[PDB]
């Protein structure tokens, strides 16, 4: 469905265009070569990847510009509207879960040396089976955000924060 | 062999080794699944 | 005491001293008593408000059936004053307002200082103590007769019918696309298949 | 049914060793199941409680709601665009809306996104108040079993009875979970209904099985 | 010139009067600290404004302090 | 790096649709977007006595003049 | 009073790198003179590298 003015990819001759122009450029280097040559054979496999790539981008309704080029729609609400979400508000959800775990396995590994003799011989050479515990067992890092949070354990209290003369 | 493996736990060590296999297991993402928009 | 539920137990802030408590808190908003002198007097003012407000959306109606005037409909004079003009009781000569932007400012501008007026509890720039007033008396009682709890009681209770009333004259207003009087009808006509549960 | 040490236990008469030490029958439901030996950390005890009550306590719901547009739709003349609830979903997707009671006068919601937003801050709400142990609806008395707002008819009052009633509540959390499980794999292996997938066996204790739809794998 | 002042959270190490490299500081004596001495600036008209004493001291910040100001040619360090 | 790789297709290409749809609402009709001084409904374009309108949508949807200049990625 | 030798206080000095933080008692000077009788002791050294210093009971939660 056209939207913002956009065609989509699989109607857009300016789309075709540039598949062709790309495909040409890969004819004209093939021309140098012997048609059984294992040159030949990776301009080849070059060709076909660039055919596939493009049908995949004409069937899964990704917008085109007046360039012939695919466009991706960040208001979530146009993305959801008109199935788009696939282009920035899936990653979204992917991107804060991948995000909030290396947090919380940091975190835990900090905290969790913290306690020991000397802390700070523990940063440099890092206790390995320790950070392979923590870093399996968070995968279900909301449980310890949501509990700290709403428990109060999330934050120092600002009594002990140092701070400057202010 | 009594201290290589507290070698191996050092730092750069690991931080070359994570990055390795971080790094090839997104280069062989991209080779089985490409061009993802 | 009497409640809201057969047999509910009343919360611990609502002790029956004020009008109108039927022990109805579920969320616990009157918990602190700072803020319940505030919604107190929020119930109340809601309340007129109501009042007035069903009052002036009957009137186009009753007006039109009784041959008087052919007022717009409530949900409809905004968008007579942004098109055209909104002359009183039909009369183009009568105030004849076209511009809702100027009606807008004028609304702020009048109901600013009687609102600020109400709040300092005088007229006056800075409230007289850190009690709300709800009931002045003064010019606002020419009568002479009032704030007996009974009456209070009164006041409360057809406010709150007229506020859950206004909240029907929306939603009626939204899906039968016509005028409340005209829903009354329709419902006394045929009550069985003119209701909301028939489709 | 009971508490204590000589409590219902998972392996019945021939339940001497299948009792973890841990589990001494001071929780609802405890029939000293626990072989992977989930429950030996106390701290982790009590939140896989809780877990276990949350997930109950939807599933109950759940299965619910998952039959009931299907059974007004069959019983009554109630006419759903798709009642199934592996179809449902989809009514709110294209242009098509969601009509409560098929009421086209009731909710008549069409934006997906508006729907999940108020969910999801609904919840954000909810459920931090319910971690925390204390919100707008009061302080809870246990994290699991708040009373108060959300025991209006004061059926905890009496401790014999709740002691019971606790066992009652977990013993249909674990069958309404074990049927939310039955609805998600029955719709991914037989692709019907679960009112469909119960008049089949109905019809035909024989052949109509998993074991039409195992041959195929 | 430049202006050395000493504040009473001295503790006598006497590690900025030998820092100094043009003989500004000196320690005299004091019931303050368990040291029994003060550091103290008499010839700050010698003051070059390097600030060594100031890396010198162990205090949290320091007793010592050097607030440069007018330039000399004594200050400026000027052998011409 | 996808242009110099020569596939200008995986460029990522953000649409401006916060901004389009301002200048939707200001009167621009080339992102049919149908909204405020761009439908020919709503309260704000059919407000009476507006009047600098016409002049105004004229001036918004003339490529010369540079009043809200059309913008993409 | 002052601390014990061993105790642990706190630092309310604030132009002091270790304000708000939780340092160890080491020892305590007996003279009224001392101006700064307390030596604390921090796990966190400071900008100069230094991690020890003297402090007054008024500069203290103790
Ligand atoms: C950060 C700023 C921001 C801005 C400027 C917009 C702007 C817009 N939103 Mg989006 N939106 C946003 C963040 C934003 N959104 C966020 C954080 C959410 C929650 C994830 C949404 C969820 C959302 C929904 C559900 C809808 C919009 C819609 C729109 C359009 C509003 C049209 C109208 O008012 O009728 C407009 C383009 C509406 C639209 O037209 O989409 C088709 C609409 O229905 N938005
Ligand atoms: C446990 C690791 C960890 C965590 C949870 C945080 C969390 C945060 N950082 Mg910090 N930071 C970290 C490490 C961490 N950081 C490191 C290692 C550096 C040095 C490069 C910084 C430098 C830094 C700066 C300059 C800033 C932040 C800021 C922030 C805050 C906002 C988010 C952000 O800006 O991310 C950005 C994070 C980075 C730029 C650093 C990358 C962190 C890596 C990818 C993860 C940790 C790596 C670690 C080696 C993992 C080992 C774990 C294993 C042994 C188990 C947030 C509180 C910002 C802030 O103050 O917000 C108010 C801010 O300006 N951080
Ligand atoms: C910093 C912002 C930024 C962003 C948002 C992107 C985003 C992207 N890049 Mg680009 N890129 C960038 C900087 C960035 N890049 C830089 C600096 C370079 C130069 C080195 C590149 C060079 C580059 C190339 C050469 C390519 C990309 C590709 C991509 C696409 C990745 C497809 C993929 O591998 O996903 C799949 C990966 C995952 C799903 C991660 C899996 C992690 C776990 C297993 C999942 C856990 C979830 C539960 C994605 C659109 C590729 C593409 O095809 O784009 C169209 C591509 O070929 N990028
Ligand atoms: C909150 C209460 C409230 C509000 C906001 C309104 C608002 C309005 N009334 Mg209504 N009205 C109300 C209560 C209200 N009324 C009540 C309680 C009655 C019975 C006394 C009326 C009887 C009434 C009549 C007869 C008319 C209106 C009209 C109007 C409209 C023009 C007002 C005007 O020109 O004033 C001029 C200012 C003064 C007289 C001072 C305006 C939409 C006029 C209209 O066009 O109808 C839609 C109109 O002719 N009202
Ligand atoms: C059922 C409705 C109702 C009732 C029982 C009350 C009762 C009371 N009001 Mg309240 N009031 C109401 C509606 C009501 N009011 C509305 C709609 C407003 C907004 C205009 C107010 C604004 C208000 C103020 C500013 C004050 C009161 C005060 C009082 C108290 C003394 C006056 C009195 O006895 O009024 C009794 C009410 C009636 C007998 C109803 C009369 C019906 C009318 C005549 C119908 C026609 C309305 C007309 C079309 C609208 C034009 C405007 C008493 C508790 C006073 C007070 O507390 O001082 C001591 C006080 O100062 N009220
Ligand atoms: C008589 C022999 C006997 C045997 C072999 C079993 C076997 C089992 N019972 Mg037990 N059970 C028994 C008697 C028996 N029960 C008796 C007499 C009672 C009291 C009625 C129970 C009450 C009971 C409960 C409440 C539960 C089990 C459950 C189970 C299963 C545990 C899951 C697993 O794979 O191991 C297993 C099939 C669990 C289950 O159904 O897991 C799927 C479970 O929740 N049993
Ligand atoms: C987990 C519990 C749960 C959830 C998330 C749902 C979710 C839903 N129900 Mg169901 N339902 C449930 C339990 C649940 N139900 C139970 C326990 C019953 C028996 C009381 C029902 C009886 C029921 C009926 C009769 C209908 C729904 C409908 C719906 C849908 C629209 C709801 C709506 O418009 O909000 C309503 C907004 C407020 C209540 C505010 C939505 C899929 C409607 C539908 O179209 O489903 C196909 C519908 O007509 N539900
Ligand atoms: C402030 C608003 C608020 C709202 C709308 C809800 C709403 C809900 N709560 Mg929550 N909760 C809240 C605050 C709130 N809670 C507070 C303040 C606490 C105490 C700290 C809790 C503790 C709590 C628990 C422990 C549980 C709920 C559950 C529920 C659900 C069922 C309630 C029920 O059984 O009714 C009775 C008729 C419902 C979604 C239950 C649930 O969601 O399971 C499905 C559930 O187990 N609530
Ligand atoms: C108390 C409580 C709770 C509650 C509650 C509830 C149910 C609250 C509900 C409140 C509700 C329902 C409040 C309505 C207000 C209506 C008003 C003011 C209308 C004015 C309307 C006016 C002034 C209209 C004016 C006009 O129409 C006129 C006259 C002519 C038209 O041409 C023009 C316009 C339209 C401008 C909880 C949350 C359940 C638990 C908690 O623990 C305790
Ligand atoms: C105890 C134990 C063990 C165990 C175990 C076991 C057997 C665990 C099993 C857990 C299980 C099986 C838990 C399912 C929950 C399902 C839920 C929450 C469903 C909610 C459903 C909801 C809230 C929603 C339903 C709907 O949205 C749907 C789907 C579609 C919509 O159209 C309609 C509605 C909105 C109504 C070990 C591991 C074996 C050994 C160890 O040693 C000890
Ligand atoms: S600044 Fe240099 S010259 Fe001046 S007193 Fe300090 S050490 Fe001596
Ligand atoms: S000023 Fe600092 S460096 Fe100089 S003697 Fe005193 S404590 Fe030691």
């Amino acid at each position: 469905e056209a939207i913002l003015g956009l065609t989509p990819c699989a109607e857009s001759a300016k789309f075709q265009k540039v598949l062709t122009k790309e495909v040409k450029a890969l004819e004209k280097r093939e021309k140098l070569y012997e048609p059984g040559s294992a040159p030949f054979q990776a301009l080849e496999a070059t060709k076909a990847k660039t055919q596939a790539r493009f049908a995949k981008y004409a069937e899964s309704g990704l917008l085109c510009g007046a360039d012939g080029l695919p466009h991706l729609i960040s208001d979530p609400g146009l993305a959801v509207k008109y199935g788009h979400a696939g282009e920035t508000l899936i990653p979204t959800i992917g991107f804060l879960y991948v995000a909030g775990y290396i947090g919380t396995a940091g975190r835990t590994y900090l905290q969790e040396i913290s306690t020991r003799q000397k802390p700070t011989q523990s940063e440099i050479i890092i206790d390995v089976p320790l950070a392979t515990s923590i870093a399996f067992k968070s995968w279900d890092w909301p449980n310890k955000a949501v509990k700290e949070l709403a428990s109060g354990t999330l934050l120092e209290d600002a009594k002990n924060v140092p701070v400057s003369r202010r | 062999m009594k201290y290589f493996t507290t070698y191996l736990s050092t730092a750069p060590v690991v931080a070359v080794l994570w990055f390795t296999l971080t790094a090839s297991l997104l280069i062989e993402i991209n080779r089985f699944f490409p061009d993802i928009l | 005491r009497p409640t809201w539920f057969p047999g509910a137990e009343a919360p611990a802030w609502l002790t029956g001293e004020f009008p109108g408590d039927r022990g109805f808190d579920p969320c616990g908003l009157a918990r602190d008593p700072v803020d319940f002198a505030k919604f107190r007097d929020s119930e109340v003012f809601h309340g007129r408000w109501a009042m007035l407000g069903l009052v002036g959306c009957l009137v186009p109606e009753v007006f039109g059936n009784l041959g008087i005037a052919q007022l717009p409909a409530w949900y409809d004079a905004a968008t007579v004053a942004n098109t055209s003009n909104l002359d009183y009781l039909g009369n183009p000569n009568l105030v004849h307002a076209s511009n809702v932007s100027f009606i807008a400012l004028s609304t702020l501008l009048l109901m600013g200082p009687v609102e600020a007026w109400r709040w300092n509890g005088a007229l006056a720039s800075e409230a007289k103590s850190a009690e709300r007033t709800t009931y002045p008396g003064g010019p606002f009682d020419p009568l002479k007769l009032g704030a007996s709890p009974e009456l209070k009681l009164k006041e409360i209770k057809n406010g709150r019918l007229a506020m859950v009333g206004m909240f029907g004259f929306w939603a009626q207003s939204y899906v039968t696309g016509e005028g409340p009087l005209a829903n009354l009808a329709a419902h006394l006509a045929d009550p069985a298949h003119n209701n909301l549960l028939n489709t | 049914k009971w508490y204590g040490p000589n409590r219902p236990k998972w392996l019945g008469p021939l339940s001497g060793g299948a009792v973890p030490e841990y589990l001494k029958g001071e929780y609802a439901g405890d029939y000293g199941f626990d072989t992977a030996g989930l429950a030996a950390d106390p701290k982790l005890f009590q939140r896989y409680r809780d877990a276990e009550l949350q997930n109950g306590r939807w599933a109950m719901l759940g299965v619910l709601g998952c039959l009931a547009p299907e059974v007004l739709s069959n019983v009554f003349g109630v006419p759903y665009p798709e009642p199934v609830w592996f179809k449902t979903g989809a009514t709110i997707l294209n242009g098509g809306s969601i009509d409560y009671l098929a009421n086209p006068k009731l909710i008549h919601a069409s934006n997906l996104l508006l729907t999940l937003v108020l969910e999801l801050v609904f919840f954000f709400a909810a459920e931090t108040w319910r971690e925390a142990g204390e919100g707008p609806l009061g302080k809870a008395q246990d994290k699991s079993y708040p009373g108060g707002v959300f025991d209006p008819l004061g059926l905890s009052k009496d401790p014999a009875a709740f002691a019971e009633a606790k066992v009652k509540e977990v013993k249909n959390g674990r069958l309404a979970m074990l049927a939310m499980l039955g609805l998600f794999v029955q719709a991914g292996v037989t692709g019907q209904s679960p009112l469909e997938n119960l008049s089949a066996h109905l019809a035909n204790p024989g052949v109509n099985f998993w074991t039409s739809y195992a041959p195929t794998l | 010139s430049h202006s050395v002042k000493i504040y009473n959270t001295c503790i006598g190490c006497t590690q900025c009067v030998r820092a100094c490299p043009t003989d500004v500081l000196e320690m005299v004596p004091w019931d303050g600290c368990k040291a029994g001495q003060i550091a103290s600036s008499p010839r700050t008209e010698d003051c070059v404004g390097c600030k060594r004493c100031e890396s010198a001291c162990p205090t949290d910040f320091l007793s010592v302090r050097v607030y440069l100001g007018s330039e000399t040619s004594r200050s400026m360090g000027l052998a011409y | 790096v996808m242009q110099a790789f020569g596939t200008p297709e995986k460029q990522i290409l953000i649409e401006p649709v916060f901004a389009q749809w301002i200048q939707s609402a200001h009167g621009k009709n080339i992102y049919e977007l149908n909204i405020l001084l761009s439908s020919d409904s709503s309260n704000a374009f059919s407000a009476s006595q507006a009047i600098w309108l016409p002049g105004w949508l004229n001036g918004i949807n003339d490529k010369s003049t540079s009043l809200f200049l059309q913008i993409g990625p | 009073a002052g601390p014990a030798r061993g105790s642990t206080v706190k630092v309310t000095r604030p132009e002091s790198y270790w304000y708000n933080q939780y340092g160890k008692v080491i020892s305590v000077d007996e003279s009224g003179a001392i101006r700064y009788p307390v030596v604390v002791r921090f796990e966190k050294e400071n900008y100069q590298g230094v991690t020890t210093n003297n402090f007054a009971l008024d500069e203290l939660e103790y």
